[PDB]
RNA sequence: CACCACCAGGAGUGGAGCCUGCGGCUUAAUUUGACUCAACACGGGGAAACUCACCAGGUCCAGACACAAUAAGGAUUGACAGAUUGAGAGCUCUUUCUUGAUUUUGUGGGUGGUGGUGCAUGGCCGUUCUUAGUUGGUGGAGUGAUUUGUCUGCUUAAUUGCGAUAACGAACGAGACCUUAACCUACUAAAUAGUGGUGCUAGCAUUUGCUGGUUAUCCACUUCUUAGAGGGACUAUCGGUUUCAAGCCGAUGGAAGUUUGAGGCAAUAACAGGUCUGUGAUGCCCUUAGACGUUCUGGGCCGCACGCGCGCUACACUGACGGAGCCAGCGAGUCUAACCUUGGCCGAGAGGUCUUGGUAAUCUUGUGAAACUCCGUCGUGCUGGGGAUAGAGCAUUGUAAUUAUUGCUCUUCAACGAGGAAUUCCUAGUAAGCGCAAGUCAUCAGCUUGCGUUGAUUACGUCCCUGCCCUUUGUACACACCG
C-alpha cells in the first residue's frame, strides 16, 4: 500500500512526540515501517543590519529559523491509514500523507 | 468621484451581499477582484460611504477593510428597495 | 529651498466644460407628414438607430462609439 | 487618459515594496518574505526568526 | 506545491499579518494575542481576548 | 587596566594606476542626511527608466462630506480627422455628435506630501562600556547632608575571589544561561546517506586475484553521513611555589586543559549622539489644483583644475605563460510561475538551440573553486612584469544602453623598480595568502555578510606612549574650566 508521512515542523519538541506516537499506535495495529528517517536540520539566516539609519558603528544581526524534516513509511490497509492520520495533529507541525 | 451608476450598484450591492468588502490599496490596479470594476472605483466610493457613518474601515497592511453599520443596512435597504431584513451580515 | 519664480510661460488654457447648446434632437420637422432624419445614423450590431452622426467636412462621426462611418457617394 | 501610469512596472526598484508598509528601500525579498529591512526587524520574532548566535 | 522553506516563512508572514490586523481593531477587547491551527477540512483560529462577551 | 595602547614581531596603508564615498569647483539640476574616536564601500545608497526626493516641460484629481448655486426645453463626461504637442495627451483649439444627475461653480471642511523642525517627540540604534560597575535589608559612625559595608594586600577575563576587617547577609551587572564547533566502533534508525556481499556484466591477469559498471539482483549492516536522546571536563592526577588560601606554573592522562573555541543576551546613570527620507509612528509650521499631491517624457544624481578616507591590481623567477594532475564548505533555486540548470548539437569565444531533472539529503551538485602540485618556454631586460588609456567588430539583459550596462576577440601596452612625515589591524587553525556562496540583482561587484582551503613569525610582558577607571588632595567650581 505504501503510505508516507512526512513532518516538516520548526518545534522539535512538538515534532518528536508526533512522530512517535504515530509509530507507537503503528506497534499495537503492528505495522512494518521504516523509521522515522531525519533528514539535516536546515537553517533559514537573514542578516541584516541594527540600525535604521545608517549612522553608529556598523553592528550587524543574523536572525534564524531552524526547519526539522522527518518521514516514516508505512503500509497499511485502508482503515489504519484512516486512524492514523485523524488523530495527533500539533499546531505548528505540519503532516501530509503520500501513497506509493 | 465621478463613475458610471452601474458600477456605484455593483458596489453598494456586493456590500449588501457580503456585508464585508476587501480593497487592496492598489490604485491603477484598474481591476478589482470579487467585482468586475475598477480597483480606484470601490475605494473611492466606500471612502464617500464611511464619510456619512454608512460603513467603518481598517487599513491593516494595504488592506481597507470595510463592514457596514446599522446605519449602512438601512440607508442601503432605501437605495436597492429590497425587502426588510435582506442583509446577510445582519442575520446568521 | 531657494525660491519660488513661476518661470515658465502662462499658458493657462483650462477648457471650456461643452457649453450649454441650445435646443437639440433636429430631425427634421415635417408639416402634415412623417419626419425623415438628418444626419445619418449607423449599421451597427448594437446601436439601435438613435444615435446620430457628425456632419464635418467630408467625414461622418458616430460620437457614441468615435468611428467613422462615411461612404462615397 | 491611457498615457497614466503606462510606464513598466516589471523589474527595478519600482515594482517591488514592502508588503507593510510599501516603501522601496531595504527590502529583503529571501525566501519570498517581502518587508523592508526595518519592518521585518520589528517583526521577526513572531514571523519565526530568533537570535541564538 | 511550494516548498517547505517558502511554506514556513508564508506561515510566519500569515500570522504576523493576523496579528496586526487584530491587535489593530480588536484593541478595545483586550486582545492578548491569536493561535493558528491548520488542520484537515479547516483552518482554525482561536481569538485570545478579555471581554469575551464584546468581541462575540 | 587594554594589540580599538605600547613591547617582540607579522601583514599593510600613506607613493602609483584604477574602483568607490566625502569636501570643493561647476551646473538647469549636479536631491539630501551624517564631520574626532562615536561622518566618509554609511543610509543595506552596486541610481540607464522606475526607485527619486533635484532640474525642463506636459496630464490628471485620485478636492471626502455638508450647505448654497447651476440644471432634464440638459448639471456634466468622452472623442474621429486637422492645427498643435516629444507624443496615436483632443491637453487646447476648428468641427459637431455622444452621455445623463454620478458631476460642475463657490463657502466651509478635508485629504495627500521622501516639504520643515531628531533642539517638540515615540520606537529603534550607536556611544560612555562590553570596561566592571551599581544597590537595598539589618547592625555600627555622624545633629545632619551622608558614610561603612563597596578595603591596605594578593588574585582573576571580571567588586572574580581569598584575606584583613564594624560589619554580616544578599540583589542586579560579570559568571551561570542559550546557540554553535569539536568526542562517542555506547542507544534509537535510514536506496532522499553509505559501505560490504550476492546476482548480471566489462577489462586485465590467470591460482585461489585487481579495478570498475548495474537499479528493482536481493540479504544483512551503521564504521564513516544525518539528529533525537544521553554521556563526557570538573583545570582530573602528580610535582613545585604562595596569609601554604584564593590561585599560578610544569608533567602525565585525555577528543578536549588560553573562561575547552566562538558568539547571542547584557546593569545604574546618561548624550540636546543619529534617524520626521523605513513606517497608515508622530505634535506643530508650511503646502494643497498654473500643487511641495500623483503620473508621463527627457535630463541629473556619474559632471573635473584640486584636497581627503575605505579598497582592487601590481611593482616580479618564493614569478608570468602553456599542458597535465586535482581536492572543499556555507548555501540558493519555478505553477499557475518560467528560477537552478544536467545532457546532445552549432559556434574560437561570449552565446544560441532541442530535450530533461528539480517545490529539493532525490536534480543543478563530488557545486571537479582558486591558491596549490608535476613537466615544460622565459632568463634580470619596464621584460613574456603590469594591463591603465584608446580603436574596430560579435553577443547578452532590457521599452531603451550614446557620458562606451555587462560579457568575448584582436590591436594599442601608461604610471609603477617596495613607497617621506605619518598611521592601522592582529596572539593560533589565529595573522596573511586563495577562492566560493548569499545579500542587493531584469543586467551589472573592485562592496558587505558568511564559508571553506593553505597556513607563519613573535610574545605569554608592562605602564613608556595614547586612552579609560580608581585613590589621596586643593577648590571661591556645581547650566560644574567651554566654570
Ligand atoms: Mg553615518
Ligand atoms: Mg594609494
Ligand atoms: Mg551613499
Ligand atoms: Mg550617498
Ligand atoms: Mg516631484
Ligand atoms: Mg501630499
Ligand atoms: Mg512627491
Ligand atoms: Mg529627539
Ligand atoms: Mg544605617
Ligand atoms: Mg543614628
Ligand atoms: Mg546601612
Ligand atoms: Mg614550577
Ligand atoms: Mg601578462
Ligand atoms: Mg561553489
Ligand atoms: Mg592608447
Ligand atoms: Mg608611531
Ligand atoms: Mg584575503
Ligand atoms: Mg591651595
Ligand atoms: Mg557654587
Ligand atoms: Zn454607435
Ligand atoms: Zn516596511
Amino acid at each position: 500500500i505504501k503510505i508516507r508521512i512526512t513532518l516538516t515542523s520548526t518545534k522539535v519538541k512538538q515534532l518528536e512526540n508526533v512522530s512517535s506516537n504515530i509509530v507507537k499506535n503503528a506497534e499495537q495495529h503492528n505495522l512494518v515501517k521504516k523509521g522515522p528517517v531525519r533528514l539535516p536540520t536546515k537553517v533559514l539566516k537573514i542578516s541584516t543590519r541594527k540600525t535604521p539609519n545608517g549612522e553608529g558603528s556598523k553592528t550587524w544581526e543574523t536572525y534564524e529559523m531552524r526547519i526539522h524534516k522527518r518521514y516514516i513509511d508505512l503500509e497499511a490497509p485502508v482503515q489504519i491509514v484512516k486512524r492514523i492520520t485523524q488523530i495527533t495533529i500539533e499546531p505548528g507541525v505540519d503532516v501530509e500523507v503520500v501513497v506509493a | 468621484m465621478l463613475m458610471p451608476k452601474e458600477d456605484r450598484n455593483k458596489i453598494h450591492q456586493y456590500l449588501f451581499q457580503e456585508g464585508v468588502v476587501v480593497a487592496k490599496k492598489d490604485f491603477n490596479q484598474a481591476k478589482h477582484e470579487e467585482i468586475d470594476t475598477k480597483n480606484l472605483y470601490v475605494i473611492k466610493a466606500l471612502q464617500s460611504l464611511t464619510s456619512k457613518g454608512y460603513v467603518k474601515t481598517q487599513f491593516s497592511w494595504q488592506y481597507y477593510y470595510y463592514t457596514l453599520t446599522e446605519e449602512g443596512v438601512e440607508y442601503l435597504r432605501e437605495y436597492l428597495n429590497l425587502p426588510e431584513h435582506i442583509v446577510p451580515g445582519t442575520y446568521i | 529651498r531657494k525660491k519660488k519664480v513661476y518661470t515658465t510661460p502662462k499658458k493657462i488654457k483650462h477648457k471650456h466644460k461643452k457649453v450649454k447648446l441650445a435646443v437639440l434632437s433636429y430631425y427634421k420637422v415635417d408639416a402634415e407628414g412623417k419626419v425623415t432624419k438628418l444626419r445619418r445614423e449607423c449599421s451597427n450590431p448594437t446601436c439601435g438607430a438613435g444615435v446620430f452622426l457628425a456632419n464635418h467636412k467630408d467625414r461622418l462621426y458616430c460620437g457614441k462609439c468615435h468611428s467613422v462611418y462615411k461612404v462615397n457617394a | 487618459e491611457n498615457v497614466w501610469f503606462s510606464h513598466p512596472r516589471r523589474y527595478g526598484k519600482g515594482s517591488r515594496q514592502c508588503r507593510v508598509c510599501s516603501s522601496h528601500t531595504g527590502l529583503i525579498r529571501k525566501y519570498g518574505l517581502n518587508i523592508c529591512r526595518q519592518c521585518f526587524r520589528e517583526k521577526a520574532n513572531d514571523i519565526g526568526f530568533n537570535k541564538f548566535r | 506545491l511550494i516548498s517547505k522553506k517558502r511554506k514556513l516563512v508564508a506561515d510566519g508572514v500569515f500570522y504576523a499579518e493576523l496579528n496586526e490586523f487584530f491587535t489593530r481593531e480588536l484593541a478595545e477587547e483586550g486582545y492578548s494575542g491569536v493561535e493558528v491551527r491548520v488542520t484537515p477540512t479547516k483552518t482554525e483560529v482561536i481569538i485570545r481576548a478579555t471581554r469575551t462577551q464584546d468581541v462575540l
